[PDB]
RNA sequence: CCCAAUGUGAUUUUAAUAGCUUCUUAGGAGA
RNA sequence: UCUCCUAAGAAGCUAUUAAAAUCACAU
């Protein structure tokens, strides 16, 4: 409505500048102008300004939204980690050394040695090799074990014939040996 | 200049063999990095060319891995 | 003559074959370490002795053994008086056999003692000949060890043969001296139980027992009731302290009966309280140290019994069975499933922890505890495999993985067209003065563990405690300057969002996710959980990608999340108060720009009088620092929460800091080890914990300066009350001395003027003093490292300079010129000109070659190579002048390819000014 | 300028000052001032937009360059070490380089990596007699400057060939390409 | 694929503040 | 009526501060 009463009140006093219509009058006609143009400078200013905000509030509430899907996603990732981890767990092997323990409580370094199905032995030069695997079958942490595999640091597949003084230059070191409780 | 770009024409010929894929081989790979690693500390010309032959005889024994007549061009 | 009747009479009774160790009648004169404390004098010096005459046994075939009779004259009063003593301690069997006679010299009778069998050397020798080491005068410890069996004398013609880091077989060599220190312990105590039983009232000392243990020299001791004698040894036990780990002296402790012929103790695999064990092993060796040991820290009253209690838990926990320490876990329920847990810890330092906020049946998970039980290296390692590492000595848990992973690092990209423009302006010519230097080097896949290996240099390290309770007192007095304290989640400044949130965490987004997804009351019930739990995290080793002098590899520690995130709201308070203050010891965050390199040097100089300055070395410094001093360095920083946070909670901050960057499970090629000690590089503290160690290490060198000078020999008599009331406040009050804390801070400050950043440090200091032996110099720095921190430092590393016109030969890598700059002269900084030209050379993206993508890069290089410029060599000061050609030959590219592309040139032409030296000059003079 | 207020602006400023030049009265000259003074003011207003626009230009022509031209340095990078390889190689001019670079456009490639002590072996493939009559003297090979000595020579079928049966007039009965192993020489 | 902590400089963009300039409106004073 | 001024609205320029992004350097 400002900006109608500014652009009717140019009219107004276009209208007298055109024949030239007179001072006396012409200065109340350039009064009334400014006054309206000065109250359509004050609306147009707010409104430019509300315009500016409305971006403001929109995008805030966008980083909101997005922020709650983002929650939402990685909650649901460290819960399917944790109620995947949790199959692995061989209960029968588990219970035998905290029902033994005085509190029901345990050192961690001692579950992978006492519970673990699998072993990996990653293994520098064949000198190590004879010290720590030789044949088919060692013992170890008090148990003994069977090798099922063994493996180059290319990840090729070694076969234990192959594994000796004279072929050791050939070899891509170290090799890692796999290995399951007997 | 010859010590200055023997340098800089092992950071070159290592980074064409990386390309190929020779980090792919750990068993050679190895080999090029100490090769690499021992003309950059190097300080008579004679001991930095002698280990860019042994370098650059990676490349050449690649068969097929560079057109290398196109290259001579 | 007279000579073969006295040789007679001192060969006595007893079965011996004596030889005379000198002339005839007259006595023997020998230079011996002391610990004395006196009207006129205190310290642990090397003195002369001047009483004895001293005869050495042969054996029943004619050669010569380790068995000395020696022989002293007396004054007729003490002579009644140590016989007095003498024939009550006369039953025990830790004291030398005496006879007393009287015998005629020059015409006239005089009252002789006899002491029988002692060997060449003391305890207070193989103490001193260790704390002060110097491998230019070493002979009395080369002697010890030969004459103990260690090693053949042959041994000695090695190279670098004590290098704890070059030849680490000395460990061996060193670790034969101990069970002859565990029986010399376990006579002190049957000595003490004697001095009681008797009545006996005295101090005894490390210079008044023998080699084989044995006790002598009761003319100091005083009488009492029978059931009331009082043994004092604070002195004696605090100086031997740093030896019983070195030497390993309980090492017996771990055999059948303690005896080395008989097997090792099984212990139960499932026992991790050793408590009633930590108890027993006090009363063997220090049953008469006279303060209250608590086995587990929890119960501890401050910081000082804190350090008390952990420095003899560091001894202790050498006996136990290495899979007993690290988290404690417990079987709990969450909706009817089975979670394996941590709900405590046991520490090396700090015995057993127990959580207090533990819940065996849940409904649900919250945000914050889906966080803890992912952070908790629990579940990790009971799911994975277990695994038998052979490349490297350290303890491996298990794989998380059926492969193991290689990681390489590859060569740096060439810039081949500032190459080819630097050699057309004449550089990299030959014999030239600039040459290339700084490179990226490659690595094969054996590199991450081969680096990781190196933690082999952390050795468990017993301290003096008495000394360590001064020093820590005086190395506060470099933090009075700050405030500090804890703040809520809505104060926190975080540097940059877009970097690693470390294991589990990066599988699934950056540390931006984990601030996004937590409210700031999920933040805040994270860090007030920690004040009463401990939660123990894993650590990722990276390998990094950048340029360097030096062919091996670098890795920093990538710490959790978890970790991080309440360490900042801990500490960050602080950190930002010491990096906003200027004209102080720290140096961090100070500027070299606009006059700053000027006002710190200019701050360092001081008041100081007959001024030299120096610089030292750390070396391995991040896998070398004992724990000991890690633990130190974090209740200094912790101080300020005496407004804010109990006891009880600034005691489980601390094993928290200890159990997520000290002693943790780092991840490595895809598989978890433990690692045993040192700083973790990446740790939210590190450069403000590195300052508060390189202060300590400094206080210290000026406490073992002053206290081993003869102090009969200083002249001021100033300098005499300092060092007798430095003894009395180290090794004999049991609390603190506010007003000489003060009195030494004010003197050390005077004559040894500190700057510290990081492991990098200048001192400025009085010539006058450190010659006379008044103040710390770079032989103290040796001995220092040698027995506190396993390293041998090469004087070889270390600078000193004589004119101060000159400055620091280095400070951040950076050399000093002084310039004219105006109507006066300033001290600018300048680099290496092969680290600027290398930089230009080789860059580590593809697209970095290109310059004209990248012109403010070579700006940026221009704005640190200023300075050389003002350098009398003119091979530097072109080094400048390529930069700013280089970079208007970028501009008239860019321009001409911006052209040939759309037809339309830029209107910016404001790149005008960066070719010109008056952008430069203005980034080094002061009023900004 | 080509902004359209500048011509008013112009126009009076250029009648302000005429006026004061003929000596007009004040209240004139304050008239022209205030018309200049709404013509600068629309002028600027005018220059401000041109201000904007330009900069707004040069800020999306300077982005399309370092976007376009990021892509044609990441794509090409195989291709160009290469030929930057192969361009340095030529100015160093050593005759080990050299010798090795040049057989092996003929083909007489190594099996292994060339070794530096002596006594130690290498294997290289020789194409054909044309080779093998410039590379072999006697019991003797000639590589990367270096003098070699041959311990066997074999076909392509894996059979061992004398050095005597290799000469120009028996050389097509023999399976080429052959492997050459050799032994350094010093 | 992985890619720490701490401090400093440069460059770019945006916002705000302060001042200046012009126009207009209103009031007062002066001539 | 003119002039000056005091306040408000609008446009033009300038300085400074804050934040973000990028490049570089040191421990
Ligand atoms: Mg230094
Ligand atoms: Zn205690
Ligand atoms: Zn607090």
């Amino acid at each position: 409505p400002s900006y109608a009463a500014f652009a009717t009140a140019q009219e107004a006093y276009e209208q007298a500048v055109a024949n030239g219509d007179s001072e006396v009058v012409l200065k109340k006609l350039k009064k009334s102008l400014n006054v309206a143009k000065s109250e359509f400078d004050r609306d147009a200013a707010m409104q430019r300004k509300l315009e500016k905000m409305a971006d403001q509030a929109m995008t805030q509430m966008y980083k909101q939204a997005r922020s709650e899907d983002k929650r939402a996603k990685v909650t649901s990732a460290m819960q399917t980690m944790l109620f995947t981890m949790l199959r692995k767990l061989d209960n029968d092997a588990l219970n035998n050394i905290i029902n033994n323990a005085r509190d029901g409580c345990v050192p961690l370094n001692i579950i992978p040695l006492t519970t673990a199905a699998k072993l990996m032995v990653v293994i520098p030069d064949y000198n190590t090799y004879k010290n720590t695997c030789d044949g088919t079958t060692f013992t170890y942490a008090s148990a003994l074990w069977e090798i099922q595999q063994v493996v180059d640091a290319d990840s090729k597949i070694v076969q234990l014939s192959e594994i000796s003084m004279d072929n050791s230059p050939n070899l891509a070191w170290p090799l890692i040996v796999t290995a399951l409780r007997a | 200049s010859k010590m200055s770009d023997v340098k800089c024409t092992s950071v070159v010929l290592l980074s064409v063999l990386q390309q190929l894929r020779v980090e792919s081989s750990s068993k050679l790979w190895a080999q090029c990095v100490q090769l690499h690693n021992d003309i950059l500390l190097a300080k008579d010309t004679t001991e930095a060319f002698e280990k860019m032959v042994s370098l650059l005889s990676v490349l050449l024994s690649m068969q097929g891995a560079v057109d290398i007549n196109k290259l001579c061009e | 003559a007279d000579a073969q009747s006295f040789l007679n009479r001192v060969c006595g009774v007893s079965a011996a074959r004596l030889t005379p160790c000198g002339t005839g009648t007259s006595t023997d004169v020998v230079y011996r370490a002391f610990d004395i404390y006196n009207d006129k004098v205190a310290g642990f010096a090397k003195f002369l002795k001047t009483n004895c005459c001293r005869f050495q046994e042969k054996d029943e075939d004619d050669n010569l053994i380790d068995s000395y009779f020696v022989v002293k004259r007396h004054t007729f009063s003490n002579y009644q008086h140590e016989e007095t003593i003498y024939n009550l301690l006369k039953d025990c069997p830790a004291v030398a056999k005496h006879d007393f006679f009287k015998f005629r010299i020059d015409g006239d009778m005089v009252p002789h003692i006899s002491r029988q069998r002692l060997t060449k050397y003391t305890m207070a020798d193989l103490v001193y000949a260790l704390r002060h080491f110097d491998e230019g005068n070493c002979d009395t410890l080369k002697e010890i060890l030969v004459t103990y069996n260690c090693c053949d004398d042959d041994y000695f013609n090695k190279k670098d043969w004590y290098d704890f880091v070059e030849n680490p077989d000395i460990l061996r060599v060193y670790a034969n001296l101990g069970e002859r220190v565990r029986q010399a312990l376990l006579k002190t105590v049957q000595f003490c139980d004697a001095m009681r039983n008797a009545g006996i009232v005295g101090v005894l000392t490390l210079d008044n027992q023998d080699l084989n243990g044995n006790w002598y020299d009761f003319g100091d001791f005083i009488q009492t009731t029978p059931g009331s004698g009082v043994p004092v040894v604070d002195s004696y036990y605090s100086l031997l302290m740093p030896i019983l780990t070195l030497t390993r002296a309980l090492t017996a402790e771990s055999h059948v009966d303690t005896d080395l012929t008989k097997p090792y103790i099984k212990w139960d695999l499932l026992k991790y309280d050793f408590t009633e064990e930590r108890l027993k092993l006090f009363d063997r060796y220090f049953k008469y140290w006279d303060q209250t040991y608590h086995p587990n820290c929890v119960n501890c009253l401050d910081d000082r019994c804190i350090l008390h209690c952990a420095n003899f838990n560091v001894l202790f926990s050498t006996v136990f069975p290495p899979t007993s320490f690290g988290p404690l876990v417990r079987k709990i329920f969450v909706d009817g499933v089975p979670f394996v847990v941590s709900t405590g810890y046991h520490f090396r330092e700090l015995g057993v922890v127990h959580n207090q906020d533990v819940n065996l049946h849940s409904s649900r998970l919250s945000f914050k505890e889906l966080l803890v039980y992912a952070a908790d290296p629990a579940m990790h390692a009971a799911s994975g495999n277990l695994l038998l590492d052979k490349r490297t000595t350290c303890f491996s848990v298990a794989a998380l993985t059926n492969n193991v992973a290689f990681q390489t690092v590859k060569p740096g990209n060439f810039n081949k067209d500032f190459y080819d423009f630097a050699v057309s302006k004449g550089f990299f010519k030959e014999g030239s003065s600039v040459e290339l230097k700084h490179f990226f080097f490659a690595q094969d896949g054996n590199a991450a563990i081969s680096d990781y290996d190196y933690y082999r240099y952390n050795l468990p390290t017993m301290c003096d405690i008495r000394q360590l309770l001064f020093v820590v007192e005086v190395v506060d007095k470099y933090f009075d300057c700050y405030d500090g304290g804890c703040i809520n989640a809505n104060q926190v400044i975080v540097n940059n969002l877009d970097k690693s949130a470390g294991f589990p965490f990066n599988k699934w987004g950056k540390a931006r996710l984990y601030y996004d997804s937590m409210s700031y009351e999920d933040q805040d019930a994270l860090f007030a959980y920690t004040k009463r739990n401990v939660i123990p995290t894993i650590t990722q080793m990276n390998l990094k990608y950048a340029i360097s002098a030096k062919n091996r590899a670098r890795t920093v520690a990538g710490v959790s999340i978890c970790s991080t995130m309440t360490n900042r709201q801990f500490h960050q308070k602080l950190l930002k108060s010491i990096a906003a203050t200027r004209g102080a010891t720290v140096v961090i965050g100070t500027s070299k720009f606009y006059g700053g390199w000027h006002n710190m040097l200019k701050t360092v100089y001081s008041d100081v009088e007959n001024p030299h300055l120096m610089g030292w070395d750390y070396p391995k410094c991040d896998r070398a620092m004992p724990n000991m001093l890690r633990i130190m360095a974090s209740l200094v920083l912790a101080r300020k929460h005496t407004t804010c946070c109990s006891l009880s909670h600034r005691f489980y901050r601390l094993a928290n800091e200890c159990a997520q960057v000290l002693s943790e499970m780092v991840m490595c090629g895809g598989s978890l080890y433990v690692k045993p000690g040192g700083t973790s590089s990446g740790d939210a503290t590190t450069a403000y914990a590195n300052s508060v160690f390189n202060i300590c290490q400094a206080v210290t060198a000026n406490v073992n300066a002053l206290l081993s000078t003869d102090g009969n020999k200083i002249a001021d008599k100033y300098v005499r009350n300092l060092q007798h009331r430095l003894y009395e406040c180290l090794y004999r009050n049991r609390d603190v001395d506010t007003d000489f804390v003060n009195e030494f801070y004010a003197y050390l400050r005077k004559h040894f003027s500190m700057m510290i950043l990081s492991d990098d440090a200048v001192v400025c200091f009085n010539s006058t003093y450190a010659s006379q032996g008044l103040v710390a110099s770079i032989k103290n720095f040796k001995s220092v490292l040698y027995y506190q921190n396993n390293v041998f430092m090469s004087e070889a590393k270390c600078w000193t300079e004589t004119d101060l016109t000159k400055g620091p030969h280095e400070f951040c890598s950076q050399h000093t010129m002084l310039v004219k700059q105006g109507d006066d002269y300033v001290y600018l900084p300048y680099p290496d000109p092969s680290r600027i030209l290398g930089a230009g050379c080789f860059v580590d993206d593809i697209v970095k070659t290109d310059g004209t993508l990248m012109i403010e890069r070579f700006v940026s290089l221009a704005i640190d190579a200023y300075p050389l410029t003002k350098h009398p060599n003119q091979e530097y000061a072109d080094v400048f002048h390529l930069y700013l050609q280089y970079i208007r030959k970028l501009h008239d590219e860019l321009t001409g390819h911006m052209l040939d592309m759309y037809s339309v040139m830029l209107t910016n032409d404001n790149t005008s000014r960066y070719w010109e030296p008056e952008f430069y000059e203005a980034m080094y003079t002061p009023h900004t």
